[PDB]
């Protein structure tokens, strides 16, 4: 289920194979030719396309092109040396720019950024201001 | 001394049982020990050889080493000589590791890795007798370089009849 | 021996010898993944 | 006694250099009582050579145009023609100590204990065996007691000469002969 | 007769035969006597001819031109015995039936594989050996006679062999 | 704290040569050392000036060196 | 499939200055740096492909790849907490229902009266 | 047609099968060359690697070293010869050093401790064994006249 | 294997046998003959290059002190010269063979061609054609040339010079 | 990994999470202010350090803040 792609240098390195690698799949209703985030065109196919990226933020730049194209449907993972896959995004099936229950807020500090502590009242802490 | 001597080849009659006073065997392994005696007891043969054969029976018609001395013969001698001779003996070793990759010896062993005269018999005692003439006479070339060098150096060191000397 | 070869001794041992194994040190010590 | 309190102690300050074999190790001892042996050696044929004159035109310099300013001492005086032979003998010797520490055969006693080497259990054997202040005079031969044995005498000869040297204000050649009962000149 | 016989060029090319001489069992095995003599005659004359044009003579003949100059000026009565010595062998060598051409072992004198061969191996490489050199003294007569017709020099680099005998 | 810098945690785990570069940089900044007291980092500071006075001490003894040795004072 | 695989790395988060490791894992459990390429016939790494009769060229073979039935059940893996959520909030066999009527996606994507509205229909 | 393709048939790998990198020339040389040849010992690899490189090295120091144009300008570039092989020794030590570490290598393969230390030695004696010859053969260079 | 090739068949007069040199030889035979064939249009091909750049003139080496006669500068050049382009020749032929022991090796074919075109393609097969047919020419043109050379004395442009 | 803080100044206008390049951001519901949500940071793991959500954001002062801190492979954007 790879797009039609006659190759290029610009695809994943040695880190792929021994560090991290990322998918993203997608569904197509025609062939359409898109932008390769590593260099040149490819040619989707008609249905489920397959596509192999070295670095996150190359997925995520692919999934903001295809939402150009209509395609909403992307899902993107990251798979270990291993084997074993991690579902990343999106990650509850609901983009995060919509909101969502269920979703806990995460780093949040109840106060305007103009209330974190000094920094001479937490030396030799360990801790910074914005962490306290 | 190790216990593999007592299944190998080199005790004979001048010494029924294996000879090792110094205990070496328990320093240098028996393979290459072996190797190494074989190595060093041909290359002694043909130089026990070469240290008289010019004299006694003539050098080539070259003017390059004009001296008999087989000592002094060595600088004597072109460079390029010593190159490809340094070159031939690299062929040998070449030749040596190769054969014996193809599970063939040079020991002593079954299928020779060097038998152009196709005399190595497929009998194991013949082999026996062979591989201890063998190891007799290279301990015996080994003796005989090792004298006719220090009876050139040191006069007298070892009784070398005055014409090889 | 006199002091007068100092220099001629000394001089590549500082400038060549000590440098490397210097340098071969601190590479074997920030190669290290357990240094302590 | 103060001799393991010392090498215990030496170790904990200097691990990774202990781990070798370096510092105040029986590796070290055996190593350095080898080359102080073939030095006493090197030493008594140079006393030799310098009675006897069989250095050739010792006292005269080497050639600035031949050689470079790699054979100069202070500006253009350059090395005399016996220190640069010297030089060379000891760098034959050299060559063939680097050749061995880089290229250890198997069977082969290495300058540093390498646990990857197949003679690493032998060399921590034997260096565990070795130890004392009085040489095994049970064990005698070619063995690694009178190995370290006379290693030692050779490194205590090296300092009684240098010690006795600069005390009568002499040179360590002229130790040497006066040693050998004038033998050399 | 085919790529499993003696003197094939190589596993890959076999029987080398770009002129189709050879068809079935019987055109080889006279092409392979043929070929095997003509090796032998030639390794003995590429052996004379070095000999001879060395500066090499028997005695009696001590003034005899060397080369094929040795077929213009030395009498006929001296080339004849040549053709008596090898008419006598001729009628001498007799192939044993049931082995390969040029195996002359049936001759009244003993003549065969003696100590040299024990194995099968041993005398299949003997035989490629006799014929390889076979091979190539030929082409060595012929080219030591075409250079010495051309320039003088059957030898190209050097004019005479100066052997060594030490005995 | 594992690897070179061990006084960094954040640095000895970057996978970078910048890891390198940074380590060196911020070796003589105690303050901002993992797990740095104030006792220590007053400890450490007397340690590093007795050092550096020997290093301006042994200046001093190798200008004079020198100048005795090899000038024409 | 452990959902934590990723979490159990070995990068140990700083007291100050450092996120740690988020909702997958700050860094990958496998050490990449590894060996260089190879002779013929030889791996670099445990894992390594043998690159053939061209071991120069081993580390472009893929050992690494995402078959479609991993993806889908990861996805589900991933997403089972999310979907428990939507269950809980809309209400085993009402969610075995709404995920094969319209899909596990959609369930996901669709809201907790929506989905109350399509459970009208049987 | 077509001389270019994405290697192993992988688009998406950042690799592409050229006839730089994937002819029939360049498969044969780089499959039988010394570090990547089936059957070689580490110390055999190291070896003939060492033999290649110590045999052309010398040329630049013997050739346009400062000792050039004395007499015994080839013995000093035999010796800066040496000295090239020693740093990169140390180079191939401390590189095995921090590539493998120092445990006890579980295998054979050239990628480990010992096998490493075997490749370097040989690579040792091969470069300064060729720098000799190569100072043998340049003692006496042939006109090739008859 | 006259029924399987097709590179070197072209217009006047297709397949091109008359002694019948190729009847009754075996496919090993027939590749052999087909590389030598390659193998002697290549380097005739170089040989004429070469020496119709001596010829001219055009020879700047050693300071263009050789003669503009080929024959002639082959035996003003020295020994050494001659050795390193033996033995850098006998290199490339030895990795030849390497290259010729792998399967499917396509007589001739160094490069590997085969690996991203075969002959099902056209214009691959005119391409290669174009080549057989220079190697063809170019051989007829450096034994001629050498004729002429050695025979006529004369190394250069017989044919078209006329014109001009 | 880097460090991402929301402090409740956030109007929870979605500009910061459409502005991650690598997903770092969501909203979630909260009662703090009129839109009913509040950015949250649960993938840190993955924040580069670009900071277009801290350009993003309308608030004064910014309520999004990232601070750099140890670096990874992820943060430091290698495809290698
Ligand atoms: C360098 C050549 C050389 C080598 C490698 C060997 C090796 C061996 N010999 Mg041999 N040997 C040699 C020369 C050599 N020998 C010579 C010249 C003679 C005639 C005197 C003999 C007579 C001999 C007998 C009678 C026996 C051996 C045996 C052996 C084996 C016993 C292990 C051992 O410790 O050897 C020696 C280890 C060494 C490292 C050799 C070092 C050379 C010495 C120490 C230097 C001093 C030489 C001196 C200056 C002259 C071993 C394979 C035994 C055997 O074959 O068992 C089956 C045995 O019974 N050897
Ligand atoms: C130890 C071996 C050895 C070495 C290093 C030398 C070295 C030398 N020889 Mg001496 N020589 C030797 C043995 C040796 N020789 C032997 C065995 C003979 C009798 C054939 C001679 C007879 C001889 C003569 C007449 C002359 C020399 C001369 C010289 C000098 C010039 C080189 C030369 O042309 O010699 C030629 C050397 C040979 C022909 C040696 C034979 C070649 C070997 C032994 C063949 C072995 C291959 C074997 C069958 C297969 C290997 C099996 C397996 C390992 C693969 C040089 C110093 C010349 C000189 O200047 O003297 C003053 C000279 O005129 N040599
Ligand atoms: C191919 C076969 C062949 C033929 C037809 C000849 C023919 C000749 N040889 Mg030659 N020769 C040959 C091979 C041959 N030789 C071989 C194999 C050797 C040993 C190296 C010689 C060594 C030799 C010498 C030293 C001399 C000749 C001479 C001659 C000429 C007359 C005397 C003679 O018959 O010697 C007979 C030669 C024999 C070898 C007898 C062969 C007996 C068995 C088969 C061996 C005559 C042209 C003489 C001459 O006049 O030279 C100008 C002369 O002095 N030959
Ligand atoms: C080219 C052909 C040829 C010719 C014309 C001769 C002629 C001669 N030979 Mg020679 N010889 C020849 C080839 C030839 N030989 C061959 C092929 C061999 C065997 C290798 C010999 C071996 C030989 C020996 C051993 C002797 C002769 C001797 C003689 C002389 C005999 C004495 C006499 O008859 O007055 C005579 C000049 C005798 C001689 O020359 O004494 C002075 C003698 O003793 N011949
Ligand atoms: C970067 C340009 C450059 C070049 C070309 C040179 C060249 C030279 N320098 Mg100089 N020098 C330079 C910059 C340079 N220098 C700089 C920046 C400084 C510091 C200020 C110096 C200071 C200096 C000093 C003090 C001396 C020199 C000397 C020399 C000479 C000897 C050096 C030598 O033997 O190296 C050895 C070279 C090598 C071991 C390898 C060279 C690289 C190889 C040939 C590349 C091969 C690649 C190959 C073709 C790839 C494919 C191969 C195949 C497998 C496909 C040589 C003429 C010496 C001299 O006496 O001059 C006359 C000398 O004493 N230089
Ligand atoms: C590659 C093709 C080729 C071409 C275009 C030529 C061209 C020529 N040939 Mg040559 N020729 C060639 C190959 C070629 N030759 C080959 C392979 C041979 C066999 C060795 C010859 C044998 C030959 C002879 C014997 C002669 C020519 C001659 C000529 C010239 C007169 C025209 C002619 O003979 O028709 C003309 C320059 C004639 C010539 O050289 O005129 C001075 C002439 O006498 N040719
Ligand atoms: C006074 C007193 O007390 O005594 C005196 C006596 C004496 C003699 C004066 C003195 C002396 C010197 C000594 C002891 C000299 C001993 C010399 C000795 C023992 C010399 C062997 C040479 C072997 C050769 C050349 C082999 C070539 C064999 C070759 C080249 C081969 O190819 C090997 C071969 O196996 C294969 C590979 C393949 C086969 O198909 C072919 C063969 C079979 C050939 C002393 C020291 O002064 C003491
Ligand atoms: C009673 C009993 O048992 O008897 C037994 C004993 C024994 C001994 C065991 C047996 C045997 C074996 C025998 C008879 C072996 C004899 C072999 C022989 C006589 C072999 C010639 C080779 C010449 C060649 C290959 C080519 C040369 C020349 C070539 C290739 C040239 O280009 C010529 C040349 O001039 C030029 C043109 C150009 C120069 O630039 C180069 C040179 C100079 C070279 C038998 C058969 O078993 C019989
Ligand atoms: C069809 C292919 C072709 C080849 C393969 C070829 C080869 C050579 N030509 Mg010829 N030639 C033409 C065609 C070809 N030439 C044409 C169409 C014309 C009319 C303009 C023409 C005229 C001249 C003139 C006036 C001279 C000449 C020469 C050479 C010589 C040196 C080559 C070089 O170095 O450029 C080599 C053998 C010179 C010469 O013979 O010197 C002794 C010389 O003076 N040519
Ligand atoms: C390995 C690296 C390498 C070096 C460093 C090198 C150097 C020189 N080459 Mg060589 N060369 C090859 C490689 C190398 N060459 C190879 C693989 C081949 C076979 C394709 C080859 C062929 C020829 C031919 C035909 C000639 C030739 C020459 C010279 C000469 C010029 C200076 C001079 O000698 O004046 C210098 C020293 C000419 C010559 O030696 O003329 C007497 C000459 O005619 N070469
Ligand atoms: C008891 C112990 C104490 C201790 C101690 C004391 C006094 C220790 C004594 C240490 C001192 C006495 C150790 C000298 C060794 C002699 C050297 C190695 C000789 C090398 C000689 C060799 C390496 C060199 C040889 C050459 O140079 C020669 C000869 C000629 C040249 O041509 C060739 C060569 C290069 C080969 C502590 C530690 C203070 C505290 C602890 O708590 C208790
Ligand atoms: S700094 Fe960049 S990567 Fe990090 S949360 Fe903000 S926009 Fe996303
Ligand atoms: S942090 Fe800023 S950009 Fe993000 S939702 Fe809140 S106000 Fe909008």
């Amino acid at each position: 289920p790879f797009p039609t792609f006659g190759g290029s240098t610009g695809g994943w390195l040695r880190a792929a194979e021994v560090e991290e690698k990322y998918a993203i799949t997608w569904t197509s209703t025609k062939e359409q030719i898109f932008e390769m985030p590593t260099g040149g065109a490819a040619i989707m196919r008609n249905g489920e396309n397959l596509l192999y990226l070295a670095r996150k933020e190359q997925c995520l730049a692919l999934s903001t092109q295809l939402r150009t194209f209509k395609i909403n449907d992307y899902k993107i993972y990251r798979i270990f040396p291993s084997g074993e896959v991690q579902y990343l995004h999106p990650k509850d099936g609901v983009f995060p720019e919509k909101v969502n229950p269920g979703r806990t807020s995460v780093n949040s500090r109840g106060f305007s950024i103009g209330k974190n502590p000094n920094p001479a009242s937490i030396k030799f802490s360990g801790i910074t201001t914005y962490e306290s | 001394y190790a216990s593999e001597l007592d299944s190998m080849t080199g005790t004979g009659i001048e010494s029924p049982k294996v000879f090792d006073p110094l205990n070496l065997s328990d320093y240098v392994p028996v393979d290459w020990a072996r190797r190494a005696e074989l190595s060093n007891g041909r290359s002694a043969m043909l130089a026990t050889v070469g240290w008289f054969f010019p004299k006694v029976f003539g050098t080539f018609d070259s003017t390059d080493v004009t001296t008999t001395d087989p000592i002094d013969a060595i600088m004597q001698a072109d460079p390029q000589w010593w190159a490809q001779w340094i070159l031939i003996c690299g062929v040998f070793e070449t030749w040596k590791y190769k054969k014996e990759m193809e599970g063939k010896s040079f020991l002593g062993g079954a299928d020779p890795a060097v038998d152009y005269l196709k005399l190595w018999p497929a009998d194991a005692a013949a082999q026996e007798e062979m591989k201890t003439k063998e190891l007799k006479n290279a301990r015996l070339a080994m003796i005989g370089i090792a004298g006719f060098a220090a009876n050139h150096f040191i006069p007298g060191s070892c009784p070398v009849p005055d014409f090889i000397a | 021996m006199a002091a007068s070869f100092l220099p001629s001794i000394l001089v590549p041992l500082v400038g060549l010898i000590f440098p490397a194994f210097s340098m071969a040190l601190f590479f074997l010590y920030v190669q290290t993944d357990d240094i302590a | 006694s103060v001799f393991d309190d010392a090498v215990k102690d030496w170790a904990e300050e200097y691990p990774q250099f202990a781990a070798w074999g370096w510092g105040p190790s029986v590796q070290a001892e055996i190593w350095n009582g080898r080359h102080a042996m073939f030095g006493w050696v090197v030493m008594c044929a140079c006393a030799y050579a310098k009675g006897h004159g069989l250095i050739p035109d010792a006292d005269q310099t080497l050639d600035l145009k031949e050689w470079g300013t790699l054979a100069t001492i202070s500006g253009k005086n350059t090395i005399t023609n016996e220190r640069a032979i010297i030089l060379i003998a000891n760098v034959h010797a050299l060559m063939v100590g680097l050749a061995a520490t880089i290229s250890p055969n198997s069977f082969a006693d290495t300058l540093l204990l390498d646990p990857n080497h197949p003679m690493y259990e032998w060399q921590m054997e034997r260096n565990s065996k070795l130890g004392g202040v009085m040489p095994n005079l049970g064990k005698m031969g070619v063995t690694p007691e009178a190995e370290l044995a006379n290693g030692r005498m050779a490194m205590m000869g090296i300092i009684t000469c240098i010690a006795y040297s600069g005390i009568q204000g002499q040179s360590m050649i002229d130790t040497i002969n006066e040693w050998v009962g004038g033998a050399y000149f | 007769d085919f790529s499993g016989e003696i003197g094939a060029a190589n596993a890959e090319l076999g029987c080398w035969d770009p002129l189709n001489f050879c068809t079935d069992q019987a055109s080889f095995d006279k092409m392979r006597y043929a070929e095997l003599k003509h090796g032998r005659v030639a390794q003995l004359a590429a052996w004379g001819y070095a000999t001879t044009w060395s500066g090499a003579r028997f005695p009696g003949c001590e003034d005899f031109p060397a080369g094929h100059e040795a077929v213009l000026k030395i009498g006929t009565e001296n080339l004849i015995p040549v053709l008596v010595v090898a008419g006598a062998l001729e009628t001498l060598w007799k192939q044993k039936e049931g082995s390969f051409p040029g195996d002359f072992s049936a001759t009244s004198f003993p003549v065969g594989f003696g100590p040299f061969a024990k194995t099968e191996a041993d005398m299949i490489d003997l035989r490629t050996k006799e014929l390889n050199n076979g091979r190539a003294a030929m082409m060595g007569i012929l080219g030591m006679i075409v250079h010495e017709q051309i320039d003088g020099k059957p030898f190209i680099f050097f004019d005479k062999f100066e052997i060594y005998a030490p005995f | 704290a594992t690897k070179f810098p061990k006084f960094s945690q954040a640095l000895a785990q970057d996978p970078a040569t910048r890891r390198i570069w940074y380590g060196i940089a911020t070796a003589h900044d105690l303050e901002a050392h993992d797990g740095m007291t104030e006792e220590n980092l007053y400890q450490k500071i007397f340690a590093s000036h007795f050092g550096h006075l020997a290093i301006i001490f042994l200046w001093t003894s190798g200008n004079l060196f020198h100048v005795a040795w090899q000038g024409n004072f | 499939v452990d959902l934590d695989y990723g979490m159990k790395n070995s990068y140990v988060p700083a007291t100050g200055g450092d996120g740690g490791q988020g909702q997958f894992g700050a860094q990958s459990p496998n050490d990449w740096r590894v060996a260089g390429t190879s002779p013929v016939g030889e791996t670099s790494y445990a894992g390594a492909a043998d690159g053939g009769e061209e071991p120069w060229f081993a580390e472009a073979i893929s050992t690494v790849s995402l078959d479609l039935q991993k993806a889908d059940e990861t996805l589900k893996a991933f997403t089972k907490d999310a979907a428990a959520f939507k269950i809980e909030e809309f209400a085993d066999a009402a969610m075995e229902e709404l995920v094969g009527k319209l899909g596990y996606s959609k369930f996901l994507e669709m809201s907790t009266k929506q989905l109350m509205k399509t459970w009208g229909t049987l | 047609a077509n001389f270019i393709k994405p290697y192993n048939d992988d688009p998406f790998v950042g690799h592409l099968a050229t006839p730089i990198t994937s002819s029939s020339l360049t498969r044969a040389l780089l499959k039988n060359l010394p570090a990547y040849r089936f059957g070689l010992t580490p110390l055999l690899r190291g070896l003939e690697i060492g033999l290649a490189h110590g045999y052309f090295l010398i040329g630049p120091f013997a050739q346009l070293g400062p000792l050039r144009n004395s007499d015994i300008g080839l013995l000093a570039g035999f010796l800066s010869t040496i000295g090239l092989i020693l740093i990169l020794t140390l180079g191939l030590t401390i590189y095995g050093a921090a590539a493998f570490g120092q445990e006890k290598s579980n295998g054979s393969e050239l990628q480990t401790k010992k096998s490493w230390d075997q490749f370097k030695g040989g690579f040792f004696v091969g470069a300064c064994g060729s720098a000799g010859f190569a100072f043998i053969c340049l003692s006496s260079i042939p006109t090739f006249a008859l | 294997w006259r029924d399987e090739v097709v590179v070197g068949i072209t217009a006047p007069v297709g397949f091109f046998d008359p002694l019948g040199l190729s009847k009754g030889k075996d496919d090993a035979t027939m590749a052999y003959y087909r590389e030598a064939e390659l193998k002697n249009g290549r380097v005739a091909m170089a040989a004429c290059l070469g020496w119709y750049l001596n010829a001219g003139g055009v020879h700047p080496a050693f300071n263009s002190e050789l003669s503009n006669d080929p024959l002639k500068a082959m035996v003003e050049l020295p020994a050494v010269g001659w050795l390193q382009f033996v033995l850098g020749c006998g290199a490339i032929e030895w990795l030849g063979q390497q290259i010729k022991e792998r399967p499917g090796y396509v007589p001739g074919d160094l490069l590997g061609a085969s690996y991203w075109v075969d002959n099902s393609d056209e214009g691959w097969v005119m391409y290669q054609n174009k080549e057989l047919n220079n190697g063809r020419l170019a051989m007829l043109a450096i034994v001629g040339m050498v004729y002429q050379d050695v025979f006529v004395g004369d190394y250069g442009d017989m044919m078209y010079k006329q014109l001009v | 990994s880097h460090t991402v803080k929301i402090y409740d100044t956030c109007i929870g206008c979605t500009q910061c999470v459409r502005a991650c390049p690598t997903d770092v951001l969501e909203m979630v519901p909260w009662d703090g202010c009129k839109s009913g949500q509040i950015a949250s940071s649960p993938r840190v793991e993955d924040c580069v350090g670009c900071k277009r959500c801290e350009t993003a954001c309308p608030t004064d002062f910014l309520s999004v803040r990232v601070y750099l801190g140890a670096e990874t492979t992820r943060s430091l954007g290698l495809a290698y």
